[PDB]
């Protein structure tokens, strides 16, 4: 997003800044089971 | 304020809220009102909108009336639904294990078209589960909540999908009603338009057009702006309507012979007959807004017509050809544009009302059938409607939705906020929704259409991430089902006070400003590069007269648990998410205390939820006890409120209420008369303010663990009450009848100490695992008594006993029922979980005596020690600021304005210039305490009892070690933080097993905390163990401990006797498998 | 594809004469248990039924072959025996299953060690190990690594 | 993006998407190129094909 | 599987290909069936036919344009000329 | 002890050998008196006894003498644990 966040968590993000920073956060909390599953699949193979 | 009894809670807010937060659970009540045509809703509609306000029952009964047969000699209609008073109150229901319902009535008229004789007859439709003032239902005694479902709106949805084989663009459309068949058009790589009906084999759309009575001249007139369409015309082996109707009937009804009339009536009663196909009213709205049809004109009732099936194609072509406009012949201009699926213009909300409507419709369809089938085989001139009618199906639908549905959920009664967020919850899963297969990662995303409509933070952390959500605070719900949020209106660069609620599509064709934008004395603007959001979720600098709207507050997108977080813009979304979902799991304490530093959002949450008691009418407190409050009002009437004492929730908590008013007091209306489980003077108190030191102690606060004083146990600060329910039924049996009594086969004579004459334990008696609560028997005779499960213990509160004889109510096969309610006061031990409102939790490692805690130069010990290592890599510093302000409050302040307000109190009100101790304050999430103000107020910080300031102007206080007595060489950040005790306790999460109950279907332990089952030993553990080379322990786990039977016996014996453990024989998973291959005549042999 | 089944019996100490059966074994009861229920009802598997069917057909066929009866009824009952035994081994593979009370196919012997409810897949999963517990962990730095 | 996909692409002996051709022989190269295409010819050092 | 051959090659290896435009120089040397093929190739009918009937060496030829085109693009084809010679 | 596992085709002699009898009746139990029937299924003579150390005759029940075949019922008296480790055959017509 070419609009950056020119504020820190010390100054305090504005409302929009705090809105466009939820996207990647939720992407992470979502992906962080598929990642585990892929690793486990590779490991299951390597073990078999 | 706007609340009569308003504990003064000063605010650092620098703006004025031009719009008071609405009722927070209206999303439920308004919808249930639309369903029963209540007069409030009827006028609310008439007051703005339409002229005939049609309800939600009226609507089904109209879309059902009249029930005719094939001939029409007779007809049977329903109308004018009525709701006569409820039988019993909410308490009477929650106690008698009964539902909160009202008799429903509807007039049923019958005609005899041969004669024409009316036989009007009022009817009894059933007892209809009604809805409480709190936004709930009460089903069979338990309190429930009908969550709202997110779905995709009916309509016509275009698309574009780069092709795979050829890397070619190719468009598609799709018409999706509430009921009917899916009609899809496409443009493929061969550049030939096509169609599919009931998702069947594909066809040239020209087939459909001609089937609709179109001649190639008509087509060439309408189309012809596109050569692909002319080509689909030429390259077609079916000319003439009837030939095309036969084509459709063939690719759609194979084996049955084509008949002219059959095909005509098929294409008629597939889309255009409003019995097998209906775009619900929202569907028609969406399909007219798009396509520019039926402009400025009713949407009363309709289904698919021809103009829409044709403008769909014109839109598809005009879009393939890459255009930005379409002006249908008669319709209006419209932008050509692909449709986003997760956009809220396209997604919509089924509220409790619509769900119940649908299930009532289902029951009514069953009733309609059953009516017909007894409407041919009866004697006319005799049949009233109450003969043709069997209401049973209806009730079942009702009783099958308020039970056996994934949207009627047991209420989250762990604390007021948990329920309040349960009721404002949006689900994208359930009957009619989706599942974890289709549920990918774009429905679980945040979309720029959620601003003011859905919270981008509140949602679970695991497999329900992004699907479940929570509705914002300033948002409401269109009658269609689309969520609206308010915006201030702006004219000529200056902002008015006219509030206009917008749904997304409207929001998208405007330039929307930001609340924190400056103004001066008028709402006018003083900057020029105003920050705005544009259509495509985009944000940018723009001019002044160029804004078409404005936001009311900064907290328009946040929710009700995320707005009770101070210093949010200083935390990160993950940790704020976790804080929110933590507050929502927080037990009620024996004594509640409100945040010394909070947000202007706890009072209103506590009111709207409903675990408090508010003055119905202004008046004067006549009498006050702990079980009753009595107000003699100003009009002469005497209201009498009753209080729930030690009331078990659905989660073991306590719902005790306690008054906060004294006799003779004069209360307004809207004033809090009693507090709840987690309120103090009407504002959420889910936790405690505790004196915290930010420092690493001697390794006992390592990796997120925490350290506590023992004053939090001595003074039962973080102590909770937990109640639990134990039920036993006494039913009949062949061998005999179960009779609950005191006497029992040979057992002790003391165990019957706490048992009264009836065999049920005696109140005020303390109990212990294995001890008896109530005595039941199955003949032989047997000892079938109820005993406390392992761990749980406490004192007998209550006994709720139901008997066949007394005739209260019971199920089938059962004759008697006893519920026991036993309580447990739980002080904060080690292993328990704590947290704060910023995503900072941790188990308790060490509970330290007060004399070894880091104490201050006042003698004041700290109460909790938190480590420095988890703060700066998690971005949850909002707790540091919280801590500082907590100090600033517990120890008041006075800015010295002798020479004038300093350069950092400029923006401050004239009410924060000073404050005494214990001075609660408010730092709203995005209009709150800045950092200069806080650094300055850390210096004022009135001295103590002895004229000394224990804390510097940086938040740091020199401390002393209670073990060495020597001071720590470096000053330490100290303050007061608001923390919370979580349902994740110890006793309810601890387990252990040596040998107990096994399955008897698999030869394994009955795996479960309730069945006293052991832990599992999966594949990965076996892998690790094999990688150690450990081979006798692995065999010990897989044979001696789980499945083997003689092995378990012999090992228990060998250990209880003291003889070395026997050695394996030959695997018993082999001594029998053999005896299966010797059965298939396989000569499996084992050899050396 | 055809050379394999022949090169097998080329060296296999055994010849293909086992594909054809002249005796058939039975399992030990504890694999076909039949137990009353706690209240008067019964609970069984469906292998005793298959063996009973086989044995009925076989004894009747024995008779038909002692009674000098025509070749046709002997032939018919022999087809029936083949069908019944093939069912017992793997009912549901060839043609139509042999349904039971509930129009359910009777669980054959292949259906005893094939699926995850099968004697092979078992012991490759979690077993609910006794002499075990679980709790919540806190930190002790007054401790040693062992 | 050569992470877990590449590991799965190797331990399973799969032909890669961006496959590169290798030299069946030693020697020198004659490199020609035309519109959107390379053509290499390996003249060996032994004196063969 | 994944060979993402360039457009020229992915196309020329397929007669079931729909182009987006078609140039034809010395187009008088073509036959009714040739144009049938071409117009089965481009359904968008976005041709740029060049030619000169009086430069024809073919006994299938055109002898006029409307002959071969009105069967595919009647009244919807433009005829421009280039009169000067330099 | 175990070193390898061989699997192969069974002959009729292998099945005649694995066995301890030859069942002939289509009888499993007596639904009335709840007892396995003779020369049928769940029999005690070729699969072993059900109650431990007692013959289906129920006479030579004491364990003090082991390794005898009660002539009446034919049930060698021993541990019932064999009813898992015991097979029989059927010499099909
Ligand atoms: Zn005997």
């Amino acid at each position: 997003i070419p609009r950056p966040i020119k504020s820190s968590f010390r100054e305090g993000l504005t409302v929009l800044e705090y809105f466009i920073n939820t996207h990647g956060a939720r992407k992470g909390l979502a992906d962080t089971a598929l990642r585990t599953a892929d690793s486990g699949y590779l490991t299951r193979r390597l073990v078999d | 304020n706007s609340v009569p009894g308003a504990p003064n809670r000063v605010s650092f807010a620098k703006l004025r809220e031009p719009l008071e937060v609405p009722g927070l659970l209206d999303v439920q009540t308004d919808s249930f009102e639309w369903l029963v045509g209540s007069d409030r809703w009827r006028q609310a509609a008439i007051d703005r909108g339409e002229e005939n306000p049609v309800g939600g029952l009226e609507e089904v009964l109209a879309e059902l009336s009249p029930i005719e047969d094939f001939s029409g000699s007779m007809s049977l209609s329903f109308s004018d639904p009525r709701f006569d008073e409820v039988k019993a109150s909410v308490d009477e229901c929650k106690d008698k294990d009964m539902t909160y319902a009202a008799p429903l009535f509807v007039t049923a008229e019958f005609i005899n078209n041969n004669t024409g004789e009316i036989k009007s007859q009022t009817v009894f439709m059933g007892d209809f589960p009604m809805m409480t003032e709190k936004g709930t239902f009460i089903i069979n005694g338990t309190e429930r909540v009908v969550v709202s479902q997110l779905v995709r709106s009916p309509g016509v949805y275009f698309d574009e999908t780069i092709d795979k084989s050829t890397e070619k663009t190719l468009h598609s459309v799709k018409v999706i009603p509430g009921r009917g068949a899916w009609l899809e058009f496409d443009v493929d790589k061969r550049d030939t338009v096509g169609v599919r009906i009931d998702r069947k084999r594909r066809q040239p759309v020209t087939v459909l057009l001609k089937a609709l009575g179109w001649t190639n001249e008509q087509i060439v007139e309408r189309f012809g702006f596109s050569e692909i369409m002319m080509g689909t015309l030429e390259k077609d082996t079916t000319s003439g309507t009837d030939e095309a109707l036969l084509d459709i009937y063939r690719k759609l009804r194979p084996g049955e012979p084509p008949t002219k009339e059959s095909a005509q009536t098929l294409l008629e009663n597939l889309f255009f007959k409003e019995k097998r196909y209906d775009l619900a009213r929202v569907g028609r709205y969406k399909v007219n807004k798009k396509l520019g049809l039926n402009a400025g004109k009713p949407i009363t009732s309709s289904t698919l017509t021809e103009e829409d099936v044709v403008a769909t194609i014109e839109y598809l072509v005009r879009l393939h050809e890459g255009q930005t406009s379409m002006t249908v012949p008669g319709g209006v201009e419209v932008p050509v544009e692909v449709d986003d699926i997760d956009h809220f213009g396209n997604r919509r909300l089924r509220t409790v009302g619509e769900l119940i409507q649908n299930q009532i419709r289902v029951g009514l369809s069953r009733m309609e059938r059953v009516v017909r089938e007894r409407m041919t085989t009866q004697d006319v001139e005799a049949i009233t409607p109450q003969t043709l009618i069997n209401i049973r199906p209806v009730v079942a639908a009702i009783k099958e939705f308020f039970g056996t549905s994934q949207l009627s959920q047991f209420m989250d009664q762990n604390n007021p906020l948990s329920g309040l967020t349960h009721k404002r919850r949006l689900s994208a899963l359930g009957p009619g929704g989706l599942s974890r297969e289709r549920a990918g990662l774009e429905v679980r995303d945040v979309h720029p259409s959620h601003y003011g409509r859905m919270c981008p933070i509140e949602t679970p952390e695991g497999p329900n991430i992004g699907l479940i959500g929570s509705l914002s605070v300033y948002a409401r719900v269109n009658p269609f089902g689309f969520i609206e949020t308010p915006y201030r209106k702006v004219e000529n660069g200056v902002v008015t006070d006219q509030i206009d609620y917008l749904t997304a599509d409207e929001e998208d064709r405007h330039v929307v400003a930001q609340a924190n934008s400056p103004t001066d004395e008028n709402g006018r603007f003083t900057e020029d590069r105003v920050m705005v959001r544009k259509k495509g979720g985009e944000v940018e600098f723009v001019s002044a007269d160029q804004v078409d709207y404005m936001d009311v507050s900064p907290r328009q997108m946040v929710s009700v648990a995320t707005a009770m977080i101070p210093f949010l813009e200083h935390d990160d979304a993950n940790r704020a998410l976790m804080g929110a979902n933590m507050q929502r799991q927080a037990v009620p304490l024996v004594r509640s205390e409100a945040p010394l530093v909070g947000t202007g959002m706890e009072l209103r949450a506590a009111i709207d939820a409903g675990d408090v008691v508010v003055a119905d009418k202004t008046g004067v407190i006549e009498e006050v006890s702990a079980d009753y409050i009595t107000v003699m009002a100003d009009d002469g009437t005497r209201q009498s409120y009753r209080l729930r004492k030690f009331a078990r929730s659905n989660h073991g908590t306590c719902a005790n209420q306690r008054p906060i008013v004294d006799a003779g007091q004069r209360v307004e209306a809207g004033q809090v008369i009693a507090d709840g489980p987690c309120t103090q003077n009407g504002e959420m108190a889910l936790g405690k303010n505790l004196l915290v030191a930010i420092m690493p102690w001697e390794g006992h606060n390592y990796e997120d663990a925490i350290i506590l004083s023992n004053r939090l146990v001595e003074e039962d600060v973080l102590t909770s009450i937990h109640i639990e329910e134990h039920e036993i039924d006494a039913r009949d049996t062949k061998l005999g009848a179960e009779e609950i009594t005191r006497d029992i086969p040979n057992v002790s004579d003391e165990v019957l100490a706490d048992l009264d004459e009836r065999g049920i334990v005696r109140i005020g008696a303390e109990v212990r695992d294995g001890d008896i609560l109530v005595g039941k028997v199955t003949p032989k005779v047997r000892d079938t008594s109820l005993k406390v499960p392992h761990g749980e213990s406490g004192k007998v509160i209550g006994i709720r006993v139901f008997s066949r004889e007394d005739d209260d109510e019971l199920p089938a096969g059962v004759n008697e029922l006893v519920r026991v309610y036993v309580a447990q006061k739980r002080k904060i031990s080690d292993g328990d979980k704590l947290a704060g409102r910023h995503g900072n939790k941790g188990v308790i490692g060490k509970i330290l005596p007060v004399e070894d805690m880091p104490f201050l130069p006042d003698g004041t010990p700290v109460d909790i020690i938190l480590n420095t290592h988890g703060v700066p890599r998690r971005m949850n510093i909002g707790q540091i600021l919280e801590t500082h302000l907590g100090w600033v409050a517990k120890a008041g302040w006075n800015i010295d304005v002798a020479a004038g307000v300093p350069d950092w109190a400029s923006k401050l009100p004239e009410e924060l210039y000073s404050a005494p101790a214990d001075s609660t304050v408010a730092t709203p999430v995005f209009d709150g305490a800045q950092e200069g103000e806080l650094a300055g107020l850390l210096g004022s910080t009135l001295p103590n009892r002895d004229g000394e300031v224990m804390v510097d102007a940086d938040g740091k206080s020199t401390l002393f070690d209670g073990r060495s007595g020597e001071p720590f060489p470096y000053p330490v950040t100290v303050g007061y933080m608001y923390i919370l005790k979580l349902h994740h306790l110890v006793d309810d999460k601890i387990h252990a097993r040596s040998t107990g109950p096994y399955s008897m279907i698999t030869q394994q332990p009955l795996g479960g905390k309730a069945q006293f089952g052991g832990q599992r030993f999966g594949e990965m553990e076996c892998w690790a163990m094999q990688a150690y080379g450990a081979a006798y322990t692995l065999q010990e786990l897989l044979t001696i401990k789980s499945d083997d039977t003689v092995g378990r016996v012999k090992v228990y014996e060998a250990i209880v006797k003291g003889e070395n453990i026997p050695e394996p024989g030959i695997p018993e998973s082999f001594k029998v498998l053999l005896k299966e291959l010797q059965s298939l005549c396989l000569n499996v042999e084992v050899l050396s | 594809k055809r050379l394999k089944v022949v090169a097998a019996f080329q060296q296999s100490g055994n010849s293909p004469m086992g594909m054809v059966l002249d005796a058939v074994p039975v399992i030990p009861p504890e694999l076909r248990p039949m137990v009353q229920l706690d209240g008067g009802r019964f609970a069984t598997s469906d292998l005793n039924d298959l063996y009973r069917r086989v044995i009925n057909r076989n004894n009747r066929l024995k008779r038909l072959i002692d009674l000098g009866a025509p070749e046709i009824i002997v032939n018919n009952e022999k087809r029936m025996l083949q069908e019944s035994v093939d069912a017992l081994f793997d009912n549901g593979r060839r043609g139509r299953p042999v349904t039971g009370p509930g129009n359910r196919p009777l669980k054959s012997l292949s259906d005893l060690l094939k699926g995850k409810q099968g004697r092979f897949r078992q012991n490759l999963l979690g077993k609910r190990v006794d002499y075990s517990g679980r709790s919540v962990i806190v930190v002790g730095p007054q401790l040693k690594l062992h | 993006v050569g992470g877990l996909p590449r590991v799965q692409e190797l331990f399973e002996a799969r032909v890669p998407r961006n496959k590169a051709p290798i030299a069946d022989v030693a020697g020198r190269v004659r490199l020609e190129e035309s519109d959107k295409f390379f053509k290499i010819t390996i003249v060996p050092d032994d004196g063969g094909e | 599987e994944q060979d993402n051959r360039e457009l020229s090659e992915r196309a020329a290896a397929d007669r079931e290909w729909t182009y987006g435009h078609v140039v034809v120089d010395e187009a008088q040397e073509l036959s009714e069936m040739d144009w049938r093929l071409l117009m089965r190739r481009c359904p968008r009918r976005s041709f740029t036919i060049v030619g000169d009937l009086a430069q024809r060496r073919s006994p299938a030829g055109a002898r006029s344009w409307g002959a071969m085109l009105d069967s595919y693009v009647p009244g919807r084809w433009v005829y421009k000329s280039l009169s000067v010679n330099y | 002890f175990f070193d390898e596992l061989r699997i192969g085709l069974a002959t009729a002699d292998d099945i005649r050998n694995w066995s301890y009898g030859e069942v002939k009746k289509p009888e499993t139990i007596n639904y009335r008196t709840l007892k396995p029937e003779k020369d049928g299924l769940f029999c005690e003579k070729i699969f072993g006894p059900t109650r431990d150390w007692e013959c289906y005759c129920g006479k030579y029940k004491r364990v003090r003498f082991k390794g005898i075949i009660c002539e009446r019922c034919g049930v060698e008296v021993t541990r019932a644990k064999v009813r898992r480790e015991r097979m029989g055959h059927i010499e099909l017509a």
